[PDB]
């Protein structure tokens, strides 16, 4: 396309100064060489995309085989394996029971709880209980850990 | 106008309203985030076109790119990398966080701003739930003993015993005998 | 921690008081062979979650699907 | 996004700014050396509750079920399972709920007494003395 | 120069006439503005990113040719072609296999591309607004079955309550004021009539169905 | 108080290793049957339940679903309405809730 | 924090929704306006003190 | 709450719900940034396109590579074979020199 | 400042304007003090209804599965597809070398094998995720309809009718409440106290030690 | 933890403004029953209690 | 790109030493204001700083006045300096 | 259709080995290292 020239200065003569006009051409020449590679690669890229289209139908049947199995009850998707020995497994279960029985000291802030002085003035005189010194904390079944 | 907001409801019965607007059949296959990918991704596509402006003066295009960067920084915020996050205000719908509604700690982190008390501590219930160890994969190539030893380990089928907490891997705890080399900081 | 309800005076992890500090791993091969940082991508959902799909396969056969 | 509801809580950095949320229409942005505003630009005050552990819930359901079927006198073992399996923080939460609802019960009943108190201008008046008038 | 720059020139042809022909050759502020925004071929219009790719592509490709152009391990087993004693023949396919694995360098980048990310811990931190969570957050979860099944169950039971609700309101409309105040009343309550007032019986205050 | 302070109710044993701190063992930790031995054990229980424990199951499931209600008066309504008019104490003995 | 590299001041408006009611294209309209007033403040000061 | 809940606590309910947008083009930009960093690593330390006699970076790398390949005259085996093993071995003992 | 709309309505701000002087205005604020205690008490007399009506019991052992949400990582599949397309461009850009230079024969021969294996992984994950989402959607719909037909009978209990009759009694009572005077005194709702006290006396026993008794399904807030 | 980090990220904000009729955060009940209680009716006080 | 030829009479750095000093300290303060835990980074860097400097002192600097010179890198500079000189006289030698 | 195609799975790789996700990291590093080393040797025959 034509480029509008403000004509603020005269351009150098092309015959006297030829090097000043060459860069634009060699730049588009590089792109033309790249397009020759893009066009020549149509069958190679298309053959791969065609293979993916055929591979798509085998992957569909393999996923349903992987998930549903032979008789629709579940395939290898339901399988899970491990490298833990029998001791490693029962160590982890006891580690779960230990963390269940791992508490922090002091509990919560008592000042954020209902005061006994407030209950008296509200009409309910609270009864003082003793500490339950006979109960032993234990871990629940493994299904709850 | 308050009666105009209820126009699509006056022609329907209650059963039709519930089936129309409440009991939308579940379909979690849509790419809902394509709206954001198209919008924010347009900045990159616009740059591909804008980087070819025939403005002869280099410093003229410096002004154009600066103006275009001003449009992006209204969302991105911090121009430096690894510094912050962009800010986009999105619409509130029933499908916000739809795939993480199961997790409780995600809800507490998003919704609740707890008030610290005089006894300045995390609530004891929260600390107790946090000590129940998470599951950490046994596969590890970062420790050179496991990188060698696990090449001779035999993966045995872990038969399901009816629970959801089978510790078939190691536990994400600094005191676990298989995780002590991991730095929990 | 602040959002969880614990106000924080000061900053950092160089505890001035009676607490254990955990400096960064010394960037020397001795400590780099004994330790490695916790990879968050290794904390996973327990695979027993996949056993809930057994309910789907049984419901499909009950409904004649 | 709307202007956050006016909040006087702020934290100074270099000098006391005497921040007044009612002095300006739009809240000025927080500069690092000037001020930090309170958390929750868009937040309200609610009441929440922690969820007791699942094994602790199961022991409570076992006690209540065994209570309505066999009576309280034959539920000591189920009561001991609650004290043993439920973590101590859960038992402290269970103990505090009873004390709160005891307080709320006395407050609701004091409102009852003030409401049901017959004033001096309503002595001897019953529903027969009410005029046949509605809100309009 | 590239075709995208030529496409800009066709569209900016009227703009090029206003700036270059008219504004550029004037004087004053209008002249300075036109000469500054003159339209044409770009000064310093080279794209370094495009040039960065061409360089790294050519440099990495020359490495592929060296690593892939190896003497066969299989052909050296018979001691009949070009190789009698090759004590490191078992290393011949390590460089080619390494280069072929580089094809998935960008396909598998980061953690999310090597696994199902929603089953990993970092996905939870992203959905919480890039916020730190306890390491066992993936375990303390309510059943997704409950959340979705209860949402459907509640709305389905609301439609059946609406039908029962209509039959109760209609049946209570035909009830005497004595009956609607003594039924479901406390046993200690003695009924005393109120003056008869006119109060409409509106099902839905908003004109809904 | 030290931020890393825990109170544990069961005995633990710490490792006497340099540069590391962890629980290496639990005192008197007995290993039960393996995951495979437990699986075979459960298959035998599930097999007998599949072959010989499916008759009259619909009635017992209704009694179980009724007893998961909040109030007793709703349980009695569930038993009378859905379970063919069963008795509260009689169904509680079937399910094994009676002492 | 929008001008800091790797800010750790997470409680200083970093994790908040911060919108404004000024002109958009901030670094093009509002921020240059603050620098235009800054140049005036120092040019007026130089003229007065000198 | 009374039977299966904890204490009623007052918290501030954040109405703003943040969520990191899982996008595609953000990783493209991230790769472009790491590509600039890796190219700068190659541009400074692995660029041998200039004066090979004045740039000490190519003087060191050229003469060092030539001193290694000339050791093929020691008659160990095909240098084309074990040259890749030298590079891997250089990262075992090169830990001493922080390579 | 709770019971805002009730207090504003009792003051008459819905139909008129307050007196412009602080004396009569501040007396009018204190005049609704008795009525607020009455209306607060009425709202705490609602009879209970089955909680298993519009909400499944979350403590049911059925929900111990702790099932997660199966999702499709659209962004991951789209990125890896573009990275695979980037490899196809890298081959096309360098077609002449990969095709004619024999030193790159192994890339020419095994590029499609790696590309198919890469596509195989991208589509496998997408296809498997799609199957799991469809299995999840069809189960929650089928299971929900089974639980509806199982608990439909609970709507036939009389507690539902007792609950609605109480609500309609409150509506008719609050409609009869009216302002009687404008003396800015508590006696401006003189007849309304008798109406609301008769409502409270209708569902409670005033001559008890605790007229409002606590039950786990009661009204506190 | 230490995982993959991106150089630039965007954070969405599903703001519950309650003043936008474009999304599901618009409380239709509060506005309809508040506007209903503004008009003079016999149930004007009952709507305030609801 | 090609050699970035400057048309000025002084270099850019020497003409803006005051201004570059401002932005240099601005980004130092920027990092310092952003890094709340800079003392933790300093202490975590102490061991590797001591270790790598005491381990590599001899091979970098100590060799120049102690047991062995290790002149391998110098030999390559001297060979290049002679090749540079030969290229400088390529015209005379070939003529 | 065959079970050999199950090797394309990465959603449930944590159920079997979870080793693929870490080994390829070394392979990508190993290719980067050999790229820097081999290109230096072959290119630097030109001086
Ligand atoms: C045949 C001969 C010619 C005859 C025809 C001649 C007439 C042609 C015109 C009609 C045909 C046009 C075809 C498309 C139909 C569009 C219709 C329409 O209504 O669009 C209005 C359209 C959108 O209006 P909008 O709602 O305001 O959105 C823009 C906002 O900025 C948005 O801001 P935002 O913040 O709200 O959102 C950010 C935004 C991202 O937005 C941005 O970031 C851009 C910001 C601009 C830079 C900032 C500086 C702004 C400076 C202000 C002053 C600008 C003045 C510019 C005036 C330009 C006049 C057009 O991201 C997105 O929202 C999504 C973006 C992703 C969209 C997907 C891309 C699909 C595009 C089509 C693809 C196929 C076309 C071919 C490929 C392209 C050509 C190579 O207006 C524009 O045109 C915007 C300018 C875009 C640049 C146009 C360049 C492409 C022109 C192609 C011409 C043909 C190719 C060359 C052929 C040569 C041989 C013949
Ligand atoms: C139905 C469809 C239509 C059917 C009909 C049409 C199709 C007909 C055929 C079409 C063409 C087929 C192409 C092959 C036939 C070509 C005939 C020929 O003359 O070619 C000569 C041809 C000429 O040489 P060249 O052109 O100069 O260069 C060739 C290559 O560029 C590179 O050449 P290279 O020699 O340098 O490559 C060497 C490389 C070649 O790559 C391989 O073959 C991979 C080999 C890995 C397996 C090694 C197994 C070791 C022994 C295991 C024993 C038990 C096995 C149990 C297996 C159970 C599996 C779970 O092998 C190695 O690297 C050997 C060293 C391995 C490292 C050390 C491992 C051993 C020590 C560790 C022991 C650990 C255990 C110790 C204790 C044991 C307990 C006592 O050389 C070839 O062999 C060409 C093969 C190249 C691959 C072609 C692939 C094409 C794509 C097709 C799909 C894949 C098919 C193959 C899959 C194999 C399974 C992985
Ligand atoms: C701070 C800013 C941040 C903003 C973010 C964005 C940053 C900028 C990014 C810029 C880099 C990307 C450039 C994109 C286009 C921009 C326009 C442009 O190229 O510059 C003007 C460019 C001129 O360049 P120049 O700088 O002025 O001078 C060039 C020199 O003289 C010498 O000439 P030359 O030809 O030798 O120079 C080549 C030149 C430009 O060469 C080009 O032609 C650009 C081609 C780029 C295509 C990239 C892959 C896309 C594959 C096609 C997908 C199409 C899907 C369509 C679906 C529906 C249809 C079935 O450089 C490049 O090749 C740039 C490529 C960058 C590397 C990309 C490699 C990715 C592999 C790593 C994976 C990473 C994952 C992300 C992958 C994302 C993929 C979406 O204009 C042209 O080249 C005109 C080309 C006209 C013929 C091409 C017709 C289309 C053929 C497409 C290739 C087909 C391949 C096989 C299909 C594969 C899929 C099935
Ligand atoms: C939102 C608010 C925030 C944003 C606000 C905006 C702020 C933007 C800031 C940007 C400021 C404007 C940018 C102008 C250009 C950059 C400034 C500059 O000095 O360049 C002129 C200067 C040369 O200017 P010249 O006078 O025209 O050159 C004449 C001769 O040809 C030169 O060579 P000669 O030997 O023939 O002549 C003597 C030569 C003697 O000086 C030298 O030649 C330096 C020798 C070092 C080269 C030895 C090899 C080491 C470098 C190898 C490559 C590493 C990078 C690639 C590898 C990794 C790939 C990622 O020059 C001198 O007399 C003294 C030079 C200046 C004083 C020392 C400079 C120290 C600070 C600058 C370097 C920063 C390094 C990174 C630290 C920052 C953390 C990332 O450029 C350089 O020396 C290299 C710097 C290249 C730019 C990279 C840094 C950009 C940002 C710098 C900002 C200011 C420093 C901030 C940190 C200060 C820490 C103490
Ligand atoms: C065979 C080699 C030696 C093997 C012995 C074991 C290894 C040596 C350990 C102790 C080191 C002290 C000796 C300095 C050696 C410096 C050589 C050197 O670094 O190369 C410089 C050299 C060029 O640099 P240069 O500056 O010209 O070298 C001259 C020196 O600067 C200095 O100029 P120069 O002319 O004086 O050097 C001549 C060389 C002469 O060496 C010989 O001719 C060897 C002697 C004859 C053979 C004796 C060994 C017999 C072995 C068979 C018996 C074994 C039995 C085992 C059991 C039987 C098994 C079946 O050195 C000596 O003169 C040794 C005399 C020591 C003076 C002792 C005075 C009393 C000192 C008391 C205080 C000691 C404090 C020490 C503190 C702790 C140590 C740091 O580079 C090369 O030659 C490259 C090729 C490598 C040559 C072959 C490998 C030899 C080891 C080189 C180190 C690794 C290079 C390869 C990796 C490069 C990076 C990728
Ligand atoms: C095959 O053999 C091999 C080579 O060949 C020898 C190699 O060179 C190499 C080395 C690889 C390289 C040198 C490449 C390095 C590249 C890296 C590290 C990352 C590159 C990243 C970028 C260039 C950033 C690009 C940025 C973006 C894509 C985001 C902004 C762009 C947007 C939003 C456009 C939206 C995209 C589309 C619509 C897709 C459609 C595609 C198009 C081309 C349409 C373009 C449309 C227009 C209007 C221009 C390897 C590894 C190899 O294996
Ligand atoms: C992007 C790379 C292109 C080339 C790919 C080559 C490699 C081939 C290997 C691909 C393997 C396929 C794996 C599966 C990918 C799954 C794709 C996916 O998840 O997104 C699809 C998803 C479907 O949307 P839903 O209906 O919501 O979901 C329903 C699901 N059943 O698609 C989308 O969301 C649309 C966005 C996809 C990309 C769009 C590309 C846009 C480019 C614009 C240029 C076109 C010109 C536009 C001009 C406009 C004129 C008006």
């Amino acid at each position: 396309p034509k480029i509008v020239n403000p004509q603020l200065w005269p351009n150098p003569n092309k015959l006297r100064f030829a090097d000043l006009y060459k860069y634009q051409g060699v730049e588009m020449k590089k792109i033309n060489d790249s397009i020759k590679n893009y066009k020549a690669a149509k069958f190679y890229i298309g053959g791969i995309l065609g293979g993916c289209l055929v591979f798509k139908f085998f992957i569909d049947a393999a996923v349903d085989k992987y998930i549903f199995g032979e008789n629709g009850n579940g395939g290898k998707f339901l399988e899970m394996q491990t490298i833990n020995s029998n001791y490693d497994y029962y160590y982890n279960r006891q580690f779960q029971r230990m963390r269940y029985l791992t508490e922090d000291p002091a509990g919560d802030d008592p000042l954020q709880k209902t005061k006994d002085e407030h209950l008296v003035d509200l009409g309910f005189i609270p009864k003082v209980f003793g500490a339950n010194v006979e109960v032993r904390k234990r871990a629940p079944h493994d299904k709850y850990l | 106008d308050f009666a105009e907001l209820l126009r699509p409801l006056r022609s329907l019965s209650f059963n039709q309203v519930v089936d129309r607007y409440v009991l939308i059949p579940p379909n979690h296959t849509f790419y809902r985030n394509w709206t954001y990918e198209k919008f924010l991704g347009g900045f990159g596509l616009s740059y591909l076109i804008l980087r070819e402006l025939p403005l002869r003066n280099f410093y003229a295009r410096v002004f154009v790119m600066y103006a275009f960067a001003a449009k992006v920084l209204d969302h991105l915020g911090n121009p430096f990398p690894f510094s912050g996050h962009g800010q986009i205000v999105a619409a509130a719908d029933r499908w916000n966080h739809w795939d993480v509604r199961c997790y409780d700690n995600v809800m507490k982190a998003l919704k609740y701003i707890r008030i610290p008390t005089v006894q300045n501590n995390i609530p004891e219930a929260t600390r107790w739930y946090g000590r129940q160890p998470g599951h950490l994969l046994r596969a590890d190539t970062y420790w050179i003993p496991n990188l060698v030893s696990q090449r001779f380990a035999k993966h045995q089928p872990a038969h399901w015993d009816g629970t959801q907490n089978m510790p078939i891997f190691r536990l994400a705890d600094p005191k676990h005998k298989d995780s002590y080399m991991v730095q929990f900081r | 921690t602040l959002r969880a309800g614990k106000n924080i005076e000061g900053s950092g992890q160089v505890h001035f008081g009676y607490h254990d500090q955990k400096w960064g791993m010394p960037a020397i091969p001795m400590f780099q062979l004994m330790y490695y940082e916790l990879p968050g991508n290794s904390i996973v959902v327990n695979p027993c979650r996949n056993q809930n799909y057994r309910l789907y396969f049984e419901m499909r056969k009950k409904l004649g699907i | 996004a709307p202007n956050p509801y006016p909040n006087g809580i702020h934290f100074d950095r270099v000098f006391p700014t005497h921040y007044d949320p009612l002095a300006e229409t739009n809240r000025t942005k927080a500069n690092l050396q000037l001020i930090k505003y309170a958390p929750g630009n868009y937040s309200t005050l609610v009441v929440t509750s922690e969820k007791l552990p699942r094994p602790c819930i199961r022991t409570i359901q076992n006690y209540r079920r065994c209570q309505m079927v066999n009576g309280t006198e034959k539920c000591n073992s189920e009561a001991q399972d609650i004290l043993a399996i439920c973590p101590n923080w859960a038992l402290d939460h269970m103990k505090e709920k009873v004390r709160f609802y005891t307080k709320a019960l006395a407050i609701n009943n004091q409102t009852y007494i003030r409401a049901m108190q017959v004033e001096e201008y309503n002595q001897g008046r019953t529903v027969a003395d009410v005029a046949p008038k509605t809100w309009i | 120069m590239n075709p995208i720059q030529k496409a800009w020139l066709k569209i900016l042809e009227p703009v090029s006439y206003v700036i270059n022909e008219k504004m550029a050759k004037r004087t004053g502020i209008i002249g300075k503005l036109g000469r500054f925004f003159a339209i044409g071929p770009r000064e310093y219009g080279v794209h370094p990113i495009n040039r960065m790719f061409i360089f790294m592509n050519r440099k990495y490709m020359a490495f592929q040719a060296v690593a892939l152009h190896r003497y066969s391990f299989v052909k050296s087993l018979t001691h009949n072609g070009f190789h009698m004693l090759r004590v490191f023949r078992h290393f011949a396919f390590v460089l080619p296999a390494t280069v072929l694995a580089g094809l998935g360098l960008f396909v598998y980048w980061g953690d999310d591309n090597k696994c199902y990310s929603p089953d990993r811990f970092p996905y939870l931190k992203k959905r919480a607004g890039d916020m730190a969570l306890p390491l066992n957050s993936l375990n303390q979860r309510t059943s997704a079955h409950y959340i979705e099944i209860n949402a459907i169950y509640g709305a389905e039971m609301m439609k059946r309550y609406h039908k029962v609700w209509e039959n109760i309101i209609e049946e209570r409309s035909k009830a005497t004021d004595q009956e609607k105040k003594t039924r479901y009343a406390h046993p200690s309550y003695q009924y005393s009539p109120l003056p008869v007032v006119s109060i409409p019986n509106v099902l839905n205050p908003l004109n809904l169905q | 108080m030290q931020n890393t302070t825990n109170i544990v109710h069961v005995p633990v044993h710490m490792g006497h290793t340099h540069y590391f701190d962890y629980i290496d063992s639990f005192p008197k930790l007995k290993e039960g049957p393996t995951l495979e031995e437990n699986h075979i054990t459960n298959q035998k229980i599930l097999r007998e339940q599949l072959i010989s424990g499916q008759q009259g199951l619909e009635q017992n499931l209704c009694l179980r679903n009724c007893f998961k209600l909040s109030q007793k008066r709703y349980i009695e309504f569930c038993l009378d309405r859905k379970c063919g008019g069963a008795d509260f104490q009689r169904a509680a003995t079937i399910l094994g809730y009676t002492k | 924090n929008s001008a800091l590299i790797g800010s750790e001041n997470q409680s200083d408006s970093m994790n908040e929704l911060n919108t404004n009611f000024s002109m958009t294209y901030y670094i093009l309209t509002v921020l240059p306006g603050k620098f235009i007033y800054w140049i005036y403040e120092i040019l007026h000061t130089f003229f007065v003190v000198c | 709450t009374y039977f299966y809940g904890g204490i009623l606590e007052f918290v501030y309910f954040d109405k703003s719900n943040p969520d990191m947008c899982i996008l595609v083009h953000t990783l493209w930009i991230h790769l472009l940034i790491l590509f600039l960093i890796f190219t700068g690593f190659v541009t400074i330390l692995f660029s041998f396109y200039g004066n090979p006699n004045t740039e000490e970076n190519t003087i060191d790398s050229d003469y060092l590579a030539a001193s290694g390949t000339v050791e093929a005259e020691k008659e160990i085996t095909s240098i084309d074979d074990y040259l890749g093993l030298v590079f891997a071995i250089a990262y075992v003992f090169g830990v001493f020199f922080y390579v | 400042m709770d019971n805002y709309f009730t207090a504003i309505t009792l003051l008459g701000l819905r139909d008129q304007n307050l007196p412009p002087f602080k004396d009569a205005r501040l007396q009018r604020y204190k005049s609704i003090k008795k009525m607020i205690d009455l209306i607060e008490t009425t709202t705490k007399l609602a009879p209970p209804m089955p909680v298993e009506l519009f909400m499944l019991n979350p403590t049911d052992p059925e929900w111990d599965d702790d099932m997660t949400y199966p999702t499709i990582t659209h962004a991951t599949a789209l990125y890896k597809s573009s990275a695979l397309a980037g490899n196809l461009f890298l081959y096309a850009y360098n077609y002449n070398n990969f095709t004619a230079n024999i030193r790159l024969r192994t890339m020419r021969y095994l590029f499609p094998v790696v590309s198919l294996a890469i596509f195989g992984n991208i589509y496998w994950d997408y296809r498997s995720q799609l199957v799991k989402v469809n299995l999840f959607d069809e189960y929650i719909q089928a299971r929900a309809q089974e639980l509806v037909k199982q608990n439909e009978y609970l709507l036939e209990h009389e507690d539902v009718k007792r609950y609605v009759w109480w609500y309609e009694d409150l509506k008719e009572t609050l409609a009869r409440v009216h302002r009687q005077a404008n003396n800015h005194k508590a006696c401006d709702f003189k007849d309304s106290e008798i109406i609301l006290q008769d409502f409270i006396r209708r569902y409670t026993n005033p001559k008890d030690n605790l007229p409002i008794k606590f039950h786990p399904q009661g009204q506190t807030f | 933890t230490s995982e993959s980090v991106l150089a630039y990220d965007y954070k969405l904000w599903y703001l519950w403004s309650g003043v936008s009729n474009l999304d599901e955060s618009f409380d239709m009940f509060f506005n309809q029953y508040w506007a209903l209680s503004l008009s003079t009716s016999v149930f004007q006080l009952f709507y305030a209690v609801i | 790109g090609p050699e970035q030829v400057s048309p000025h009479y002084e270099s850019f750095a020497m003409s803006r030493k005051f201004l570059l000093t401002f932005w240099g300290g601005f980004f130092v303060l920027n990092f310092g204001m952003a890094t709340v835990d800079l003392n933790w980074i300093m202490k975590s860097t102490y061991i590797p700083w001591i270790f790598w400097f005491q381990l590599m002192y001899f091979y970098v600097e100590g060799k120049n006045s102690m047991f062995m010179p290790l002149l391998q890198r110098f030999y390559r500079r001297a060979a290049a300096n002679e090749i540079f000189t030969m290229e400088a006289f390529y015209h005379e030698n070939i003529e | 259709i065959l079970d050999y195609l199950f090797l394309l799975d990465l959603n449930d790789d944590l159920t079997r080995k979870a080793v693929f996700e870490q080994v390829i990291i070394f392979i990508f590093i190993y290719c980067t290292m050999n790229f820097l080393a081999w290109s230096t040797v072959v290119e630097l025959i030109w001086p």
